[PDB]
């Protein structure tokens, strides 16, 4: 029914590691889309977007604005029942 | 002479395949011949 | 580029290595055009090679003793050579021959059953082996050589051993710490084993989410072996633009012509590929037995199923034909003719076109098995096309 | 605004054309802090005053010298690695034409400048002389000294090549080297065969010496 | 140049420094007459070109921002560098939200200590603004010297002020030329397996390797040279070093930056310095007749006075960082350069830092180390571990006698003006 | 390639010439795959007057 | 006496509009071979 | 630096602009994968640099009273951006807009010609919308001119 | 088609036609490398604010391994993704058609918006429009006037005194 947050963890992982901007060695399982990162929040839209694409579920506005740490984006996909 | 040895390897390719299909009857006639003695 | 790199400047683990060697030099699909002599040559020299291995085995019989990880990669070859192992040990073409090789292999089985029941007793942690290894030891508990109708078998053995397999599976695809170089999560043969220790278990593997952590792995996999294909036949610089611009686009639409559905580069070469001779032929199997698996779950992880078929498709697409194996290729295909069968929409079109493409590649009149001919027939004849 | 935008161009290129229209067919150099014998329009003079000829697997010679020196004799080196990446350097690769010289100045307070010689052999590790000249010696003697040691690695080095057949090879495939040297022909010859008028010319292809215009014999008879 | 050495793990923060227009490259031809020393870094870092324009990509983040302020001499270009520090720290940290907060017994100790630094604030701040009207020297020049000194020169400032005291001309060149960077990797392991036995680890590790390598100036890459670095970069090497290769546990940071101040105190003396350092053509072997192995004692202790001087500048600046809510307060007013480096180590570690860094500075003037002779004695060795064992046993048992003890050794270290 | 007119010179720049094929090109048999595990092969042979 | 562009020469007169300044912003899987141990 | 609204207001701004590109990308074939995702990206933060270079400088009551204005401002640019959101949302029914949107996806030619194509696209949805109705009233007028003879 | 950079300058003719002109074609050739004149081109157009897309002609002389390195420099030359052709193989004209794809219709629409203008001033009465639409919606057939002659007899400066330039 919902999805385990170790799969959900691999997939997110997956995605930051693959982005434009993040570096693989620099991303950890603990780790922040600002400072532990080093990217601007024009580039956490995107990548929250990016989750976004992998995952088929529509984030609203104000849940999406929240996500600003790899941990937190684990937590908003395995409480949503609406995930592939 | 460095020319004329790569035309050589263009047909050295089918001078191995006619060197194979008659070793693989030569193994085939043996195993006909064990099995009927 | 001168600068720059001026101012820089018999063990059983060789013995496994030839079997493994001359295993994928026999059941590799791209070698069986091998002339017969050099066919029964290396056939005679792995049946010696795993007769000494299977000897070092027996006559150590103790894990501690050699190694752990050593000794279930071993047995994992061993279960994968068996019958060649039993018509080498026994020595004659006799019934009492066949059960007196039988009975040894049991015996020498009996220790590694004896220590996973220790290792299951003593409840140790999932750091003592990794991920191959819990594959390994799960491959040589579930095997059918238990149960081929005197050995020590424990159900609690089993699902612990499982357990343990999927926790070090999860571990290993959340760690992650490669510094640059991207590797695969899984040797193909592993995850082909681990996909068939859940076909034995699916009595009691049913679960959705194992089910879908293995459909990950093998997606994973299939990612990365479809990515070194691309890197090898990549369009060029010439081209680049062109597909930015038009994308494989052409001049008339109704010539009629051949709908293309992978880009890359014109004719250049012969481009050997990079991929091994069984990497293929392990990633069908593979899936085959994950879509088999994944036959009834629930529609969110069956979505990842045939995402993860999707992806296996196209590195099937891209794979050249003489690594293609016949018969598990046409398994493969109908079996995701039975999966398109079922009304969808949006990828019905291009499955149906990755399919029959797939199907057109390959020769049919060289299937070994008639009955994965005859399940295609039935399926070709009931396959309907999209609406 | 246009007007002083279009004679601003066409200051521009007078300039750049007063620079470098006898040699615009010709690549530029590095602009290092040591390539200064590489910009400047060398004499023919010159040139044929100074032939020197190295070893023909030699492929590149850098000098590296540091700005300042603390020490006496470090200033000394110095100067004798300058004055010799300023004499030698250019003629080296215009009679060699194979080989690639370069000079650069290190902004440091080194007092040991050195010499790098790269060869065709690319299984070869580089060579590396220092600049040690004698206290006693002039900079005229020093500077002819270090041209006596770099022959001689270059030698050296050529002869202990890994393949010589390689070596060969790569030589008659490399291209040119000295292709950005700026050449004040004076009063020698705009062309090769102007240079060489004065001698017998036997290496001639008759696929270039046979004339492909119409009615070649009528023109060569009005010509002869 | 406040604090040598003290770093933190953080992601790459680019800026686009401009260059000139073509072909008129004024800042360029600035930067080609004044980062002579550090030509090196200036030639390695990239060099992207616009449509009509000339930029330069440094990291704010690496040592390239704090090279660029301290050898500017440009008074526009050193303020735009530092506004957009200060104003990408702001976002920074209104984007985190949530610094690592010290303990509020420690952050009074430290507060105290302000009220003393600001006597002799406005004296060092008169000897920055007097050598900012000497700029005619053929040396150093500026555009405008007769203007009103403001907070972004205080580096270039300072440069010219350790220049002035240490009397030597290129020091920092001349300590680059005998400090290869080889040869102090190899004293420096030396020094540690001297200092511990089986507490030191085998090596430094990769993470470790990479962010020296953005906190160090690169060398010159050609085929015969090697490796050098400067004597700031040696002090900033041992306290790296030192620092990320004791055992302590993570989790007692103090006894960590104890460690760490111990190994920059090593560094920054001048006999070990001169000791542990080796002419470069000696080391790669070249020549054989310049030996030279021996550090000239002059350039060596001139050099040394340098990093010497100047404590309340970096107590400061330091104390800007050790709260989060002072920084906001102190970044615009009060005398502070930022670096990026030091946001990642926030309040607690900032704070942890000063005061190891006291306690060693206190230290290191009682027991007369920094000229005598020969630290690698072993009854020295002994007495600095038994002081460090000491030191991280009371911080972590008791804390209100360590910071007494903080206090009495920082008005030790920083005496009170005199007439 | 040979001449199209004898009128015009060989020593004229623009002088015409066509291709005439030598050899149309080399053959060789096609020897498909041999399946290891059916070597056998059976076949109709259909012989007009042959021994 | 060396580069001229390296070489320092003094600014008399200079203009403090004469500062220029423009602000411009900045724009592999692989096989895992297994060795038993 | 700027406040948490205008930030709030203009992350919802671009990530709108982001889904709308995507829908785009998916709707009309643009054969490269990035395609308007980078170039949409750069644009915007090139804008939004410039205005918070223009809100520094504002920085320097008059302050209480022209902050007003720079957030009217933001809030006109971001009503733009929704504009321009809609009208990238209708444009793969066009095919011109379509080649517009691929030759800025492909990235070709200066800054000169991606800006020509840039400017004039919303002013050719601006220009497809009157066309509509210019031809509309004028077959109108004709109609009712054809009836008004054939009555006499 | 304009004549070609002599001296490393253009004819004052040329940059008079280049300027009526909407969009410009930079062609250049990969047989020799960029050139200063190319280059004071390239920021000539640039500081006259026109569309200019580079297009890479001769690329047949271009082998496998060496395009990558020509097109780098050809698209860090300013103008991003130069466009590769070849006029002997006739290679990339739908390519060059997917760009002047969108010019085509950003003009058709200022032509017709332009129409609309001029319609709207017409019907408020000024001379001017109704003359420029008496001259547009005179539809007759041009009278093909070839003035030629011998040589230097003064034909050239002839269309140019009635030209007016
Ligand atoms: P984050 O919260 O750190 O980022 C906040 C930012 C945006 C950095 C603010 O600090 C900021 O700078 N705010 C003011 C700037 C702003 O709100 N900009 C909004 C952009 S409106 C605009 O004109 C952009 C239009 C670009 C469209 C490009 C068209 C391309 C289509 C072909
Ligand atoms: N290999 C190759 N050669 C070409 C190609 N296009 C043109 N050429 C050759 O280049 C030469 C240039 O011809 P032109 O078209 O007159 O060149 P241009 O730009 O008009 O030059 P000018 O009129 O002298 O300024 C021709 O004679 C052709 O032989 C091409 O696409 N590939």
């Amino acid at each position: 029914y919902l999805l385990n947050k170790d799969d959900v963890l691999t997939r997110v992982l997956e995605v930051v590691k693959n982005f434009e901007k993040v570096d693989a060695s620099k991303v950890t399982p603990q780790s922040h889309f600002v400072n532990d990162l080093g990217l601007n929040s024009l580039d956490v839209v995107e990548v929250v977007f990016a989750i976004e694409q992998e995952f088929i579920l529509d984030i609203p506005d104000h849940d999406a604005e929240k996500i600003q740490s790899i941990t937190d984006a684990v937590e908003y996909i395995s409480q949503n029942p609406m995930a592939k | 002479r460095m020319k004329e040895a790569e035309e050589e390897a263009r047909y050295m390719q089918f001078r191995k395949l006619q060197d194979t299909f008659w070793s693989n009857r030569k193994v085939l006639v043996n195993r006909v011949k064990s099995m009927y003695n | 580029l001168e600068e720059k790199q001026s101012a820089s400047a018999p063990p059983l683990q060789e013995l496994v290595d030839e079997v493994q060697s001359l295993h994928v030099l026999l059941s590799s699909p791209r070698y069986e055009d091998t002339p017969l002599a050099t066919v029964e040559r290396l056939q005679c020299a792995y049946s010696e090679a795993l007769r000494c291995v299977f000897d070092r085995v027996r006559n150590a019989s103790v894990g501690k003793t050699m190694s752990c990880n050593a000794l279930l990669f071993s047995w994992s070859l061993l279960l994968q050579g068996v019958p060649a192992l039993l018509e080498s040990l026994a020595e004659k073409r006799t019934e009492e021959c066949l059960v007196r090789a039988l009975s040894t292999v049991h015996e020498a089985l009996n220790i590694v059953l004896q220590e996973f029941n220790r290792i299951t007793h003593s409840k140790e942690r999932v750091e003592l082996l990794p991920l191959e290894g819990w594959i390994e030891s799960l491959d040589v508990v579930t095997h059918p050589l238990t149960n081929k109708d005197q050995c020590k078998l424990d159900s609690a053995t089993v699902e612990f051993v499982h357990s343990r397999a999927i926790q070090a599976a999860a571990i290993r695809m959340i760690e992650n710490d490669q510094s640059d170089v991207e590797t695969e999560p899984l040797d193909p043969y592993h995850l082909y084993i681990l996909l068939r220790c859940m076909v034995r278990l699916a009595e009691k593997g049913v679960n959705d989410s194992h089910i879908h952590r293995a459909a990950l792995l093998t997606g994973m996999v299939g990612e990365r072996i479809f990515s070194s294909l691309e890197r090898t036949v990549a369009p060029p610089r010439r081209y680049s633009l062109r597909h930015a611009l038009l994308g494989k686009q052409l001049r008339d639409a109704s010539k009629p012509h051949a709908i293309p559905l992978d880009v890359c580069a014109p004719p250049g070469g012969v481009k050997k590929p990079p991929t091994a001779a069984d990497d293929v032929l392990l990633l069908t199997r593979a899936c085959t037995l994950l879509m088999k698996v994944a036959t009834n779950v629930l529609p969110q992880t069956k979505f990842k199923v045939l995402e993860t078929v999707d992806t296996v498709l196209k590195t099937l697409s891209y794979a050249p034909n003489y690594d293609l194996s016949t018969a598990d290729t046409v398994i493969f295909s109908n079996m995701v003719l039975e999966e398109l069968h079922h009304v969808d929409e949006a990828s019905a079109t291009d499955r149906h076109l990755r399919v029959l493409l797939l199907l057109s590649r390959l020769r049919l009149s060289m299937c070994a098995d008639r009955s994965a001919l005859s399940h295609l027939f039935s399926c070709l004849c009931n396959l309907l096309p999209p609406h | 605004a246009q007007y002083k935008f279009i004679r601003r161009w066409e200051l521009q290129m007078r300039d750049e054309w007063d620079q470098l229209e006898p040699f615009k067919g010709l690549p530029k150099p590095k602009r290092q802090f040591g390539n200064e014998a590489a910009e400047v329009i060398w004499p023919y003079a010159l040139l044929l005053e100074r032939v020197v000829k190295v070893h023909p697997f030699t492929k590149s010679i850098y000098v590296y010298y540091a700005q300042r020196q603390s020490t006496a004799r470090g200033k000394l080196a110095a100067e004798i690695a300058r004055s010799f990446a300023r004499e030698f350097l250019i003629p080296i690769t215009f009679h060699n034409s194979q080989v690639y010289t370069e000079a650069e100045m290190l902004l440091e307070y080194s007092e040991t400048p050195w010499v790098v010689l790269h060869s065709l052999d690319n299984g070869q590790k580089p060579r590396i002389l220092p600049v040690a000249p004698v206290e006693g010696t002039p900079a005229h003697t020093a500077v002819e000294q270090l041209l006596a040691e770099v022959v001689q690695g270059c030698e050296a080095l050529g002869a202990s090549v890994a393949d010589p057949v390689t070596a060969t090879r790569v030589l008659n495939e490399r291209p040119l080297q000295n292709q950005y040297v700026r050449v004040d022909y004076q009063w020698f010859g705009d062309t090769p065969d102007e240079r060489a008028s004065h001698l017998v010319r036997w290496e001639f292809e008759p696929e270039q010496i046979e004339p492909k215009i119409r009615h070649r014999t009528r023109h060569v008879l009005d010509w002869l | 140049p406040i604090c040598p050495g003290l770093c933190g793990e953080l992601a790459a923060v680019p800026f686009r420094v401009f260059l000139g227009t073509l072909p008129t490259l004024a800042v360029e031809e600035r930067f080609l007459r004044q980062l002579q020393p550090v030509f090196a870094w200036y030639s390695s870092r990239k060099r992207v070109k616009e449509q009509a324009n000339e930029f330069i990509e440094i990291d704010l983040a690496s040592c390239d921002a704090e090279l660029l302020l301290r050898y500017s001499h440009i008074y526009y270009v050193r303020r735009q560098l530092f506004d957009e520090l200060i104003e990408r720290q702001m976002t920074l940290l209104d984007s985190g939200k949530a610094p690592k907060m010290a303990e509020p017994s420690l952050l009074q100790c430290l507060a105290g200590c302000n009220m003393t630094i600001a006597d002799r604030l406005q004296l060092e701040i008169r000897q920055l603004g007097a050598a900012k009207r000497a700029a005619s020297v053929p040396g150093r020049r500026e555009l405008d010297p007769v203007a009103r000194l403001e907070v972004y020169d205080y580096a270039c400032m300072m440069r010219l002020v350790e220049e002035d005291a240490g009397a030597v001309g290129d020091a920092e060149m001349k300590a680059r030329a005998y400090l290869p960077r080889e040869v102090i990797e190899s004293k420096l392991g030396h020094l540690t397996q001297l200092l511990l036995g089986s507490d030191a680890r085998a090596a430094l590790d990769k993470k470790d390797v990479k962010l020296l390598n953005r906190m160090i100036p690169p060398d010159y890459t050609r085929v015969g040279c090697v490796e050098k670095l400067r004597p700031f970069d040696v002090t900033a090497y041992f306290r790296f070093y030192g620092e990320r290769i004791n055992n302590v546990k993570v989790e007692n940071y103090f006894k960590r930056a104890l460690w760490g101040h111990v190994y920059r105190r090593f560094a920054t003396t001048p006999s070990f310095l001169s000791g542990v350092s080796t002419y470069w053509a000696r080391h790669s072997g070249l020549d054989a007749s310049f030996t030279t192995t021996t550090m000239p004692q002059e350039v060596a202790v001139a050099v040394c006075d340098q990093q010497i001087q100047f404590p309340a500048i970096k107590f400061r600046a330091q104390y800007v960082y050790t709260s989060p809510e002072t920084a906001r307060q102190l970044w615009r007013t009060d005398a502070a350069v930022p670096l990026m480096r030091l946001f990642p180590l926030m309040g607690s570690r900032t704070a942890e830092d000063l005061a190891a860094g006291v306690l060693t500075d206190a230290f290191w003037m009682h027991l007369g180390l920094s000229e005598e002779e020969n630290l690698l004695q072993d009854s020295l060795l002994l007495k600095v571990r038994r002081f460090v064992d000491e030191v991280g046993d009371m911080y972590e048992t008791n804390i209100d006698s360590v910071l007494k003890r903080v206090d009495d050794n920082f008005k030790q270290v920083v005496p009170q003006l005199k007439a | 390639l040979i001449e199209d007119d004898a009128r015009t010179p060989f020593s004229d720049p623009s002088k015409s010439f066509s291709p005439r094929v030598q050899s149309y090109g080399e053959y060789v048999r096609l020897t498909g795959k041999l399946p290891r595990d059916l070597p056998v092969l059976r076949f109709v042979l259909y012989r007009d007057s042959y021994s | 006496d060396g580069p001229p562009e390296l070489l320092d020469r003094p600014e008399d007169g200079w203009d403090g509009s004469e500062e220029i300044a423009l602000s411009s912003v900045a724009g592999x899987x692989x096989x895992x071979x297994x060795x038993x141990x | 630096s700027v406040p948490s609204a205008i930030r709030i207001d203009t992350r919802v701004a671009y990530r709108r602009l982001i889904k709308v590109a995507d829908q785009v990308t998916r709707d009309c074939p643009l054969y490269q994968t990035e395609g308007l995702r980078q170039y949409v990206g750069r644009r915007f933060l090139e804008r939004a640099e410039r205005n918070r270079q223009q809100y520094r400088h504002l920085l320097h009551q008059k302050q209480r009273v022209l902050t007003a204005q720079y957030g009217k401002f933001i809030a006109k640019e971001l009503q733009q951006v929704h504009g321009l959101a809609e009208l990238l949302l209708r444009a793969p029914g066009n095919t011109a807009l379509t080649s517009m949107l691929q030759v800025l996806s492909a990235g070709v030619g200066n800054v000169h010609y991606q800006q020509t194509v840039e400017r004039n696209y919303v002013r050719y949805c601006q220009f497809e919308e009157k066309k509509l109705d210019r031809d509309e009233v004028e077959e109108e007028a004709t109609s009712d001119r054809q009836n008004r003879i054939m009555q006499h | 088609d304009t004549p070609g950079m002599v001296q490393g300058r253009m004819v004052e003719e040329a940059f008079r036609t280049v300027e009526t002109a909407d969009a410009a074609i930079f062609v250049t050739a990969v047989d020799e490398d960029i050139m200063p004149e190319e280059l004071s081109l390239m920021q000539y157009l640039h500081l006259k604010h026109m569309p200019v897309v580079l297009l890479a002609n001769k690329m047949d002389l271009i082998q496998e391994e060496e395009e990558e390195a020509v097109l780098d420099r050809y698209n860090s030359l300013g103008f991003g993704n130069a466009i590769p052709f070849s006029a002997r193989r006739k290679s990339g004209l739908e390519m060059l058609a997917a760009v002047l794809e969108p010019l085509y219709h950003i003009h058709a629409m200022h032509k017709v918006e332009n129409d609309w203008d001029i319609e709207d001033l017409a019907m408020q009465g000024d001379e001017s429009a109704m003359e420029e639409i008496r001259e547009r919606n005179c539809s007759d057939r041009f009278i093909r006037i070839a003035i030629v002659g011998r040589t230097n007899s003064g034909k050239s400066s002839l269309v140019n005194r009635l030209v007016g330039f």
